[PDB]
């Protein structure tokens, strides 16, 4: 019945993807072979004796990251042409990511994706998950996207693209592969949930106290948010959220529709133990602008609508009560033309922990998706030095020179000046 | 051996088919007149 | 004789329509496996108003469950009382509309419409001449307003004589939920008002409230919130099923509720409604019923009928009773709140005794009124869609899903002269 | 007193009688093994119509099991109730026909014809006096469409006044198998058409449409489709085994369906089919029968009658049931559904009561009608027919076995002439 | 009663005769001697005490390849006349190999097949597995194909003839070997069903996987085929399809009776038990253009015929609902006078998979032979092969002073332009 599909693209959606399918494979009970020792079916398939093979891609230009998943513990859980790999790396590069290496990754692409569709229908959407300043993860990322709009037309796409930071970003021509892909998810992403690695850093060091974490434990954290996300899709509760209104409560003009998230409690073991878990609080502390998950400042950004995914065993009494004391708290404030602010929606089954990892046992969780004006900054920050860097030809020989001309730079820098425009306009 | 029937002389199916549930998951309510506990 | 025939849409009306299966078989007897027990004949004398004899012994339910998604067909089947119903009564979609008005009323609501009304023609046509149809369903959702509303629109052109009566789910005003509520509030309300007979309100702020003050329990869920809509409409019902010593129909509710055709909203009530807290303290008797009866935190509306004037009104006393301490009463309270009761109507009320009173009770009453203080929640409702609206904001949606823009400009001026038409009666 | 022949032939006919043999000894308490079990009289009253005493106790069929390639025939024989037929009564042939008319009707159906005739007059002229025949075979092959038609033609030129009453099932055109089928379908229609008193359509999307929309089964097999087929072979002759107080005969059908000798094409339905999910559900009653009955989803013909107009029909009800309810549903059903009866005709249909209904139910019905929308499917079966012989396809297998062009001309015409003649009657 | 005869010629014939017995030996439980420890009558002879004898003739004018066989593991399962041998090689010389060298073999190789075929009447038909770009494949087969017409014309003349690749023909003289063969494939053939070995080679190298592969996994991929061809035949189904069932649903005219095959699924173990492999799954693979066993590409040809046979526990209910789905996509398109272009057969029994092959133990399969004109291009581009090579009189003194005369190549390029300019008359 209900599937959904993931697709990851770069070496970022590797390392995101291979810990959000292992809290799927706990979530569900799936051991690192695909066996169970029925919510399996919107996101594990099925092939007799207990196999629930994963319905996910994972693309890469590389095969650095990927043929050692193929190496590591999960290898007979993941279908081995899903994993799909090349041989060089794009490297971090818009051009090498469409016109000279995609090309011919895209053909194989397609056909695994078609494969892996026309199984069963009732497919709610495509769950994209990319770095926007990679070489593969913005080039090859965008070619997905053109090829899926072509064929696959009025299907939901989400998108979950980790943008850098003003300062953490370790790369230097970022500013390039950024910019040419929302000139790619303006038109063909239809809602864009903004990511980004110090708003995950400042969560790990202030929420858990932890001080050297890595790569990987962002990586949990996120993959606690998709599987909020999917929570309604595959276990009951009582107000149903599937993909269809992540849109139409969430999105209200089609060129808007770029949006920040939230989680809480991220509380450790040696927290828990003297907080106490109310819907209340935890709803308090995913309106606070340091619990961000973007680095999006929301005092400058006035929300035009707000999802909030309810997890574990919330009574829906005080969902209603937290909710409108942060009506009657001044300082988050709310559209004139949207009065209505709020889409809710219960699930009974806890949050799922893993052991090894970061996080407790709670028995309540949120998942807030909100969509504001806030999104402005991010893009103008992008505006600075973006130009501050155009203007002198800096890093450019390597795309003219690869296929792409001279041009392309300037309307894409014009479609996010409009953007700019946009969310100016709406904001008044 | 051809696959068998699956209609009895009452012309009705012989297996049932276990429906595509949604992990249910119980809410312990009731109230009203008494309202138990 | 006769039957009333319900139909069960959305996910709000599949919890609210399978809690009223739950009393209702509590009321006649009825075992969950569809069988019978309690040996009275007061409880299947007159069963063929809502239960049909399936040739197996058992008692199904003339009700019709339908959804765009079979997450809510999953639960109210795999809970109790979901025995009771016929699998072929359940109608599955399988998108789901996404609380989106044209997403069920024209695009995907369209070619399931055509199969559920092949199970109403299964089971309208299958007796000699039913009495009315029963319509629960949410107006805040996708699935239960615009796809319940069209089935409004169109079992009315096939049966215009008979009776047509819902109870509908209004959006909240405390309460965010499903954001875009106003689109779909909106757009079903003018084109219910030319088309249902009468219509009664449920708010969730009200059943809150009640809950807040009269039953003051503690962790209030969604099942209990249905069991106070489920007891009012076994009421409204219980003198077409139980004789009594004045009998009543919804048709007689209808004529003594309606001067003018135009305006046909209600409020319900429910009396009486307390704890264990209170449940030996107080007297069970007439004054209170009356009494808690006319009030405002009895009321399942999120109105104030003192800002207001009661119309007309009627009320449902049930269970064996002295018959002058109904109605002297009654007329003591039109004298007390002259002010509060409307100038050119003498003897607003009316009345009813239904002598089988409800199970674990002696005696009870039910309150159907048109009161001018309706209006109320379509001014509230009238500013929020003109906020969204003045600026065409949430709008691509219903241009995108083949339904136009002068559709929205003549819904918000047709639900505008429905409010402007009850000010000259206040 | 009477024997119906029933004459089995095609790989299709072979195992869709091999499941009516199996309804009819159930119904008649036959062991597989030849002895009777049951000890009821009325069961076996009328036993010389279909069985033949075989002085060794056992009841043999009166079945002409015939094909051209010797495997279905093993399979028949080795499954369950295979074993009850007469061995003699097979016909073996060795070479097949290659989904070929040529070699269907010409050269291979030729050598084996003078088997077939051989056996099928050595057990009529043993028989006292005949009352039909009962074609069963497919027209969308070789041996069924090929040599079991022109089987159709010799006995009805040797037996000129006898019924000939055939189940044909006619290709499936929507997921079409065996590519040369309309060659198949129209050009033996044609020959059938002047030879066959009384023709049924059996459709193979209008059985996978009951076993999913009726029975919702999820797997359905070939042994469910031919057992749900076997309950019209066993419900139109159910008043030649048993009693009734109204009764009927092949004889009947052939009176009261057709005012003119051509229009000898039927459509077949039967009823109650319901699954067991919903079985104790079910109200089994003559005005459910009927109404479920009169449906599109239920008829085993894939034409749709709401497109045409039912010339004439008939009904034929079994069980112990009152008989003023065997006429006024149907006046109901007139009244209400005048616009799908034809006017010129009064009355367009006619019933019989059976008294034995078919075991485990009380009551049932199936029905034989005369209706004008089976004009749709041989102009359906004529688009792909014309098409595939406007350019040359697949003949060379045709004019190869002593053949020529003009009698696809004289099929194309002779068919089209029945699609006009149905015209002008809608 | 029911018996078929297969022929094999050429070295590739006989080691396509090896892979398809290795194959119905360990189906019928045939012990290299013969030895059961009434469905065995098409392809074994019941002779003696419970020994079960070969239906065939292995021909070879040259002894290398065939000798090699009767000192091998099946000597004692083979009758010694049934393989019968030459002395010298036809060396890829039509001339020779029809003519000269050919013509003292013929005399023993009719006796065996007479004695052979006189066994039992009825007889199914005879199967022909011919190299098309070899001496004796090409000049052999020809000549007792003809023989085997005028004495028996009124039998089946089944071929499966393995034809060179546009870039892999490992010779010099395939345009005259080819197009001499095919003067008389075209008219004394009732069947012909071509198997291009680099197809073959790409579809062991992406399904199963194999980067090195053999000429014994070539073969035993024709062996399944040959094994889902006759599975109706030897065993029972739900619905049969005899051979004579072929030529009238594929062969709509008798000069075109040039189809194609697809085999589907050949997954391999490791890929195996990762996909549901359900008859939709699988017939969508038998239809994909890549699938190809002939690289014969048909998004540029119209389908005119197309035979389906699946083998294992198929139900039909899926077999017409995803051949529905076949029908409707756009990408697959039929010629208009054959609205309809489906023979389905079904067969109960599974496919056997060969212990240490390269396949997996598969519960169903597809077999599917398609008529199209999209085998205009093969002839096509062997036109331009063919008079590259012929207009300046290369290798001509091969075949003119050794049995033929000049003006045999123009009439056999006359009649392959005809048949070119009946194709494209079917094409409008
Ligand atoms: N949150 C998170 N971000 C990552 C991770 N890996 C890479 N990134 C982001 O990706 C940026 C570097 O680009 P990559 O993702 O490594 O490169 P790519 O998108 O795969 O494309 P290529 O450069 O061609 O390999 C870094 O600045 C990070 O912000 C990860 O595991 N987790
Ligand atoms: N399908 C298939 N074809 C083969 C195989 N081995 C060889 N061939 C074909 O055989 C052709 C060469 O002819 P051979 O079979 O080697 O020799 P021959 O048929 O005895 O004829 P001569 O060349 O005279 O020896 C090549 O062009 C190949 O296409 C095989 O294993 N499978
Ligand atoms: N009266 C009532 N209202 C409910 C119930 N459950 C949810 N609601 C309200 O209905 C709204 C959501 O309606 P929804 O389920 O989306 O309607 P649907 O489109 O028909 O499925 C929320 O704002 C809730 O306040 C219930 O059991 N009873
Ligand atoms: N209803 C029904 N149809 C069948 C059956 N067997 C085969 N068919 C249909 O008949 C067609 C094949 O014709 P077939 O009977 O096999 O050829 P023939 O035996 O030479 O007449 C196919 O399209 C099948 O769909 C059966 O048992 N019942
Ligand atoms: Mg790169
Ligand atoms: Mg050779």
């Amino acid at each position: 019945m209900r599937e959904v599909i993931s697709i990851h693209v770069g070496q970022a959606g590797i390392q995101i993807g291979n810990a959000c399918w292992e809290l799927f494979c706990l979530e569900h009970g799936i051991q690192p072979d695909g066996q169970m020792p029925d919510a399996f079916n919107t996101f594990f398939s099925e092939t007799g004796a207990g196999k629930h093979v994963p319905r996910c891609v994972f693309l890469d230009l590389e095969p650095t990251v990927v043929d050692e998943v193929r190496t590591g513990t999960y290898r007979h859980l993941f279908h081995p042409e899903q994993l799909i790999s090349g041989k060089e790396d794009a490297a971090n590069n818009f051009a090498r990511g469409h016109y000279t290496i995609g090309k011919e990754i895209v053909d194989l692409s397609l056909d695994r994706i078609r494969k892996l569709a026309d199984n069963c229908t009732g497919l709610q959407g495509f769950l994209m998950f990319n770095a926007v300043g990679g070489g593969t993860g913005s080039g090859l990322g965008c070619l997905l996207l053109e090829r899926l709009s072509v064929d696959y037309g009025k299907k939901s796409k989400l998108n979950f693209c980790s943008w850098p930071s003003p300062q953490v970003s370790t790369a230097v021509v970022e500013p390039y592969n950024s910019v040419l892909s929302t000139h790619s998810l303006l038109e063909h992403t239809d809602v864009a949930v903004m990511l980004d690695n110090e708003a995950i850093y400042d969560i790990c060091r202030r929420n858990l106290d932890i001080e050297r974490p890595t790569y990987t434990n962002l990586n949990r954290l996120i993959a606690q948010v998709i599987s909020s996300l999917t929570a309604s899709l595959r276990f009951d509760g009582a107000l149903n959220v599937d993909v269809t209104e992540f849109q139409t409560n969430l999105v209200p003009y089609p060129r808007i529709h770029f949006m920040l998230s939230s989680y809480a409690p991220i509380i450790s073991a040696e927290k828990a133990y003297h907080e106490q878990l109310s819907v209340a609080e935890i709803t308090n502390s995913a309106f606070e602008p340091a619990s961000m998950m973007a680095k999006c400042d929301p005092r400058h950004g006035k929300y035009m609508a707000c999802c909030l995914m309810y997890r574990g065993d919330v009574v829906p009494k005080d969902v209603n009560a937290a909710v409108a004391t942060i009506k009657t708290k001044r300082t988050i404030q709310f559209v004139d033309w949207c009065p209505t602010g709020f889409k809710c929606g219960i699930n009974y089954q806890p949050p799922t922990v893993v052991p090894g990892g970061d996080l407790a046992k709670v028995m309540r969780a949120v998942c807030m998706i909100s969509n504001s004006t806030a999104i402005a900054e991010v893009f103008s920050r992008m505006d600075h030095k973006f130009d501050l860097m155009y203007a002198k030809r800096a890093f450019v020989h390597w795309y003219v020179g690869e296929g792409m001309e001279e041009g392309e730079f300037s309307e894409a820098r014009e479609d996010l000046a409009a953007l700019e425009k946009d969310y100016e306009e709406v904001g008044i | 051996s051809p696959p068998e029937s699956s209609l009895q002389s009452n012309f009705v199916p012989s297996h049932e088919e276990v429906g595509r549930h949604k992990r249910f998951l119980v809410n312990s309510r009731d109230s009203l007149q008494g309202n138990m506990i | 004789m006769r039957e009333i025939v319900h139909v069960q849409g959305g996910q709000c009306g599949n919890q609210i329509g399978a809690k009223f299966w739950e009393v209702i078989s509590d009321e006649h007897g009825i075992d969950p496996t569809g069988t019978y027990c309690g040996d009275s004949d007061l409880q299947l004398e007159r069963i063929n108003v809502f239960y049909n004899e399936a040739t197996g012994g058992r008692f199904v339910p003339r009700a019709i469950l339908m959804d765009l998604e079979p997450g809510t067909m999953d639960s109210v089947r795999a809970g109790p009382f979901g025995q009771l119903f016929r699998p072929d009564n359940f109608v599955f979609g399988q998108t789901g509309a996404g609380n989106n008005w044209a997403k069920g009323h024209y695009t995907e609501g369209a070619e399931l419409i055509d199969s559920v009304l092949d199970v109403v023609r299964k089971e309208a046509e299958g007796c000699d001449c039913l009495q009315g149809f029963q319509i629960t369903h949410s107006l805040g959702g996708g699935t239960g307003s615009g796809m319940g509303t069209l089935l409004i629109s169109k079992v009315r052109e096939e049966y215009p004589d008979r009776i047509m009566e819902t109870f509908s789910v209004f959006p909240s005003p405390k309460v965010s939920d499903t954001v875009v509520e106003p689109y779909n509030a909106t757009l079903s309300v003018h084109q219910l008002v030319e088309n249902a007979d009468e219509v009664q309100v449920i708010d969730n702020e009200a059943l809150y409230d009640i809950c807040f003050r009269t039953l003051k329990l503690t962790t209030p869920t969604y099942g209990d919130l249905n069991h106070l809509v489920s007891a009012a409409m076994s009421g409204v019902t219980c003198c077409l099923r139980f004789p009594g010593q004045l009998n009543s129909d919804l048709r007689k509710l209808a004529v003594n509720l309606i001067p003018f055709p135009r305006l046909h909203f209600f409020l319900i009530g429910f009396a009486p409604l307390t704890s264990r807290g209170s449940q030996q303290y107080r007297a069970l008797s007439v004054p209170e019923l009356t009494q808690q009866m006319f009030d405002a935190k009895n009321m399942m509306c999120a109105s104030d009928p003192r800002h207001g004037r009661y119309l007309t009104a009627s009320a449902m006393f049930r269970g064996r009773m002295s018959t002058k301490e109904v109605d002297e009463q009654m007329l003591n309270v039109q004298n007390k709140n002259s002010s509060y009761f409307v100038e050119w109507i003498p003897n607003n009320m009316k009345s009813s005794v239904c002598d089988i009173p409800p199970k674990g009770l002696k005696m009870s009453v039910t309150f159907v009124g048109n009161s001018t203080a309706i209006q109320e929640m379509f001014k509230r409702v009238s500013d929020q869609f003109t906020a969204m609206f003045r600026r065409k904001a949430f709008l691509h949606w219903y241009t995108g899903e083949g339904m136009d823009e002068m559709e929205f400009t003549e819904a918000e001026s047709n639900m505008n002269d429905l409010v402007s038409e009850y000010q000259q009666y206040q």
